């Protein structure tokens, strides 16, 4: 009976204004508490925020700083604007009307969801800082060392070992994308105990956007 | 569920749908408004509030003299007159009186006497006009389903349980949006002017104690008055003056008024100061409610699915529904109380009616207490409230 | 918004009955209904349970959702290999001003191998790092199956709000998958505490390790 | 003498012959007889005195409460009862209020309640009854020609000055014979029965103020009352039981009505207490007077021969009389004044009219002080006292 | 016009009771203060009393102790009587109508007067005490000498000196009827001075009626 | 009754005017008329004056009354000897509760003979009569013209009320007349005074004679 369909732009610039807007079909706009949820890819589901058509609204606490919803009562639509979006916001935006107190027995009603990408020219140089072997390991057997990588962007950036010389044990985590916008990783290496003392191990790290390049090596202590 | 128990209650069915239902509230009063897939909300008039009166005149109802003074002349020798006689706070009168030579003039005939005394007032009522622009209702606005058997002494925190809303009306502005949290919002537009004919009606202020006067009947009282906001006029109306043989004039006052203003004040509406406010005992009113914004919270709910067990047994109210509190052992809330009325057992054919409408446990614990109000029908009739082999059922006959 | 704790991954053989917990407190369940929602990527999410037992039509009868006091939980008989996907359980909180509270989600997974212990490496910031002002914890997960963990890091006795980032698990070479979880910090925050600590959860185990400045 | 100056003033002359004279006598008036041959006597009705008063019923006007109780009973549980019901002298009454579970029974329905206070009287008034048995009348008898105006006032001593005379009459002796010395003596026969219906008029007595009421009015006053000379009867009407929506029951105290008893007392004749006697300032009464005993004192004394000087100029009363005062330089007395009203000075051939019967003198010393009213015609007349070259004459002029 | 008439006992016993009447003729009963008057020969009038038809009455001072007055208010007559009567008594009775006020243009009205005599048979001896001579130093020429017949009842008396041989001079005075009701008298005769020291003079007293004589002398100092 | 005073006799030649005085008090005259009776010997007194100046019918207008403050005077003019006879003025007094006084009385004589000088002697009582216990004063009178004396008594300085008894004049050999007067009295009375006298008045003359005890 009721449908709900998203509308707007597929892909928008970083630190520009973002605008999103939800048509109602086939229901009164007064029935429902008229939401919005977006999904990150390898975040969970965030509610971002509902309104009523009188205005009340009433917004997910981390987002008020960033976040406005308007309703139109007589073109049955409402809409969402955020501005200062980041490469954090990269999400499957949909909206929905919710039941604040079930007052509507077929349950609630969404729509299809879109896909919204920020995609920005912006580049960012990594910090590279190096994490340290644990000191008094066990006296033979494994021994783990690495690297880390915090606050580049974008994607993507080469880890080698001794200047490549190093490739048996090779662990390079996947990048995580920090709510600020940038991205972050770290790789770890697994050397023999004993060989702490004797074989230097760098870290190599290449940046290919930034034009930046580190070598980086790790000491024991 | 504070309409159980008046005497002046009135049922109001509003036709399915529609949003405009025309109600009047009474002092004192409770009106049950209920309607199909809406919420049974009851709506009462609790206080008429009036501010800013403006006096018109004040009377003074015991007084004492003092200094009382006299004068006499021979006959032929003119009027008599004293100093008193030029100022507005004493009170004096010129008589005439036989006089010749057995009285110590030379002269036979009626000579001129004069009789002062001193007017001041001990204690005086106020009268006061009631303007149409000041003019306050207290309307209050609530819904059957909450307030469980733990509010029986409860006084503070009605800002916190926003299923009751105050709204006020005055003249000034007829109209009020009241939210009601869970089932919406209800609209008052009222009629003030169609309220009660206060024009021909004045605030009456004795000693503590307050009346509602008609207009004209305040303008013939008998006593010293004053215009405007001490000169007294009518200061014979307390003041008796006594001519002994037709030789000497004395003045004396008259006792205290208490008695004669309670007596002629039999038979009027009383009224109370609250401070500076006053709050009225009498009037009504018509309105008309929007029904439009009124929802039915819950009414998605599955039904609760473990017994019930009688709290209190179900009483007769005066109105003839039937009152019962149960018990819901269940953990599964918000759900659904299955209550209906049955004539057969074996069909459970629905009939009567349900007052409080849509009856749902929102506490999610054990062993929650719940009340709810049923119209049963004329003559036997079964109260069946449960599921299952578990529900419990009571046997009722009406008329 | 709040948090509703899941459990990360409930298994299953093909054609079993699989239950998803849901715990949550009074301010959510105590006084509203529970929603349950089937997460597929690339989509909006789907509707499955609301009110707690109702289905809205069209959904198979093989979904069921019960309700407890303070916790809820959803069951799915005859577990087929189309049912891979996340779970999420979604309520209405009578916090600040209402907020819709969505759950940590849990993954279903059709067992194809035998389950396998994570294993955990954490590592402290090092010297050099807090000479910029800045601390970061670095804790590693890996060789475990199925491919869902849930990460929570502990300030001495009690769960940290923010500073917490958490990548999603990524398939191995062998089929197992790893995931990884950073602490930000700063350099008062660290020398000011005893020890901190990385817990991860898989379905029928739990490791912390913990590391501490002196 | 003492006529003059009153303006309720009657004068009469009988026949000539006849014996009986109907006059009526009014409270604080005076009246003066003339007849032919008669001497000229002033009869006044000077107090209304009633002894032996009655009592009848007593009203309770200021009253006080203390010691207020009430008890409440639920539906169905028979009538609210308090040990106070039992004492006459308490006031109870006994309603419906309504009642419920928010009240503290376990039914709905009206519950019976009860509320007593404790009467007590503190100021009242009390009404006594007259007996037409114990009616006293005083009537003063006074003849023209002496008794100058050295006893004007004068109340002590009046047996002893022997040109007054005191006559009561009472219903049980209407007769009586009053000496008048040189005159003879006086008959009145009098009406008690027909002088005023005192069977419907009751007498009042107030706080240390009396009047005179009328005898339905009386029975009809809305007090409380007992009958006799205690247990009170009607406390209801002293006693104001406000009840607020129907649901309380307070008591409250009534003020003083003195103020109603005053104004409704406006227009009663008011009274005075002497001691157990009470006295009226009202009621008129007619009477017969015997006037064959009555005599002239002197009518044979021979004619004065000096002359006479003006003592006091003649003044016009207010009835049209003139009074003159005359001194007699004479010594051959006691002796007959010539005193006539003459319109030619020639023949004076005498006109006008004497009030003063027959005056005279009685001291035979020179230099003696004698005082005489006279009636001139209409305009312009000359008095002439004397005879002979040194008489004197002054010009008057009436109308 | 008015006629008084009085009727009574012309001769009354003493020691008895007198009684006399008054009629009232041809006038009311009710215009005058009737009273009686008396007169006794030899003395000044003396008014007894005086009524009122009313019942009023007024005494004389010196005859309240014996008399008692009465009025029939009928028979327009009045009373009058007298208790213990002596001889002193016996005089010339009148009643009339005095006016104590005058009320009346003729004056007063006046009755016809009667006389009544008391009389008795009884005796009583006299006193004679002597009626000593002129005190001493008369000298030269004449002087005066009597005796003294006091208390006696009734009359006649007979007075001689030195038996009869003196006639030159003899001076008897009349009787005095005292209001005691005795008789009283005293005899006087003139004799020379120088006659004094010689010769006596003695008086003769003889009373026939008591049989009584007494011869008593006279004697100086 | 009280005594009116009046001069014991009035003389004259036949026509002329005779004046008879009468001299009472305040208690008399000060309040009531004054009467005048013409009294014959053997009958009832004769009206001739009342209120003081008027004569009843059938008198002659030779009868004439005037009167002052406490006196009052009888005229009559042409004196003829058909007026010989006593003359009493009369009047009410208001004593205790009224008396009428009559006066002494006054005999008018038409002159037969010039007049007469009356010698009086004074007796006291005698020694053997105090021893009796009793005491008499006797005063003779003798040789005057006309007929008539006032005789009073006096106690040293005062007039004495009763104990006088008088006889009425009596003709004499030689046309001239005498009479007694006797004062009675006791033993305490005469020898407790000083003096006692015996007063006689005459138309122009008066005598006084005086005795003591010591």
């Amino acid at each position: 009976q009721v449908q709900l369909q998203e509308s707007g732009p597929g892909l928008v610039k970083s630190s520009e204004t973002l605008s999103l807007s939800c048509t109602v079909s086939g229901a009164s706009i007064s029935n429902f508490y008229w939401s919005w949820v977006r999904q990150p890819p390898g975040k969970g589901l965030e509610w971002m925020g509902s309104i009523y058509y009188t205005g009340t609204i009433t917004y997910n606490p981390s987002l008020k700083s960033r976040l406005t919803m308007s309703v139109d009562t007589s073109k049955n639509q409402f809409s969402l604007k955020l501005n200062s979006v980041t490469a954090a916001d990269t999400a499957v935006y949909s909206c929905a009307g919710l039941d604040r107190f079930n007052w509507n027995d077929e349950g609630d009603c969404w729509g299809q969801g879109t896909l919204v990408t920020v995609f920005s020219a912006s580049t960012k140089g990594p910090s590279v800082f190096p994490l340290a072997p644990s000191s008094k390991s066990t006296s033979g057997g494994t021994a783990a060392l690495g690297c880390l990588v915090k606050d580049y962007f974008p994607e993507p950036v080469t880890v080698s070992w001794n200047s490549g010389a190093l490739t048996s044990g090779v662990h390079t985590f996947p990048a995580v994308l920090q709510s600020s916008g940038l991205y972050s990783l770290s790789s770890v290496v697994t050397v023999p105990s004993s060989s702490l003392g004797t074989q230097t191990y760098i870290c190599n790290v290449n940046h290919k956007p930034s034009n930046t390049k580190v070598d980086k090596k790790v000491e024991p202590k | 569920i504070r309409c159980i128990g008046v005497s002046n209650r009135d049922f109001v069915e509003g036709m399915s749908g529609g949003t405009w239902v025309d109600v009047v509230l009474e002092h004192g009063g409770c009106v049950t408004v209920m309607a199909q897939d809406k919420p049974t909300v009851d709506i009462e008039l609790v206080t008429t509030t009036v501010s800013n009166m403006a006096e018109v005149r004040s009377y003074c109802y015991e007084a004492s003299i003092s200094d009382m003074a006299s004068d006499s002349r021979c006959p032929t020798q003119g009027e008599a007159y004293l100093d008193k006689q030029s100022d507005t706070q004493y009170v004096c009168k010129r008589t005439l009186v036989d006089r010749g030579w057995g009285n110590g003039c030379g002269l036979f005939g009626k000579g001129s006497l004069v009789t002062c005394a001193k007017f001041a007032c001990s204690k005086k009522m106020t009268g006061k006009s009631i303007q149409p622009e000041n003019l306050e209702y207290r309307i209050m606005l609530s819904v059957h389903g909450s307030q469980h058997s733990g509010m029986i002494v409860n006084d503070t925190g009605h800002e916190t349980d926003e299923n009751r809303a105050k709204v006020e009306i005055t003249p000034n502005s007829p109209r009020a949006e009241a939210t009601l949290g869970g089932f919406g919002s209800l609209g008052l537009d009222c009629e003030p002017r169609t309220g009660l004919d206060f024009s021909d009606l004045y605030y009456l202020t004795m000693n503590n104690k307050h009346w509602l006067v008609h207009k004209e009947w305040f303008h013939d009282i008998p006593l010293p008055w004053h215009a405007g906001a001490p000169h007294w006029n009518n200061k014979e109306a307390l003041v008796e003056f006594k001519d002994a043989h037709a030789k000497r004039q004395t003045v004396v006052v008259l006792g205290s008024q208490e008695g004669a203003v309670h007596t002629a004040l039999a038979g009027a509406l009383e009224a109370e100061m609250d401070g500076a406010k006053g709050r009225l005992s009498s009037g009504h009113l018509k309105c008309r409610l929007k029904m439009d914004k009124l929802r039915l919270k819950g009414v998605s709910y599955s039904l609760c699915t473990a017994a019930f067990t009688f709290t209190k047994i179900p009483a007769e109210t005066l109105h003839g529904t039937v009152t019962v509190e149960v018990q819901y052992a269940g953990t599964d809330g918000p759900c659904k109380v299955p209550a209906q009325m049955a004539v057969d057992m074996q069909t459970l054919t629905p009939v009567g009616r349900l007052i409080t409408a849509n009856p749902v446990i929102t506490e999610s614990t054990e062993n929650s207490k719940m009340m709810l109000e049923l119209d049963p029908p004329f003559g036997d009739s079964y109260i069946v409230i449960g599921v299952g082999e578990k529900k419990i059922t009571h046997h009722w006959h009406r008329s | 918004q709040s948090v509703l704790t899941q459990p990360p991954s409930a298994s299953g053989t093909p054609g079993q009955r699989v239950t998803i917990s849901c715990s949550g407190s009074r301010s959510n369940l105590g006084r509203n209904t529970v929603n349950w929602y089937q997460q597929l990527p690339g989509v909006a999410p789907k509707l499955l349970i609301y009110s707690n037992n109702r289905r809205p039509s069209g959904v198979p009868d093989r979904f069921s959702g019960s309700k407890s006091d303070t916790s809820a939980s959803l069951a799915i008989s005859g577990l087929q290999s189309e049912d891979e996907a996340d779970y999420f359980c979604a309520a209405w909180d009578d916090s600040l001003n209402g907020l819709y509270v969505f759950g940590t989600g849990t993954k279903v997974t059709v067992l194809g191998q035998p389950k396998a212990a994570p294993s955990v490496t954490l590592f402290p910031p090092s010297s050099e790092e807090l000479q910029a002002n800045k601390a970061t914890l670095v804790c590693l997960i890996s060789d475990f199956y199925p491919g869902a963990v849930t990460v929570a890091w502990k300030a001495d006795s009690s769960p940290v709000k923010a500073g917490v980032e958490t990548t999603t698990p990524s398939k191995q070479s062998n089929n197992k998958y790893a995931a990884s979880s950073y602490l930000s910090l700063t350099p008062e925050q660290w020398k000011s505490h005893r020890s901190y600590s990385c817990q991860v959860t898989h379905e029928g185990s739990t490791v912390e390790k913990t590391v501490a400045p002196t």
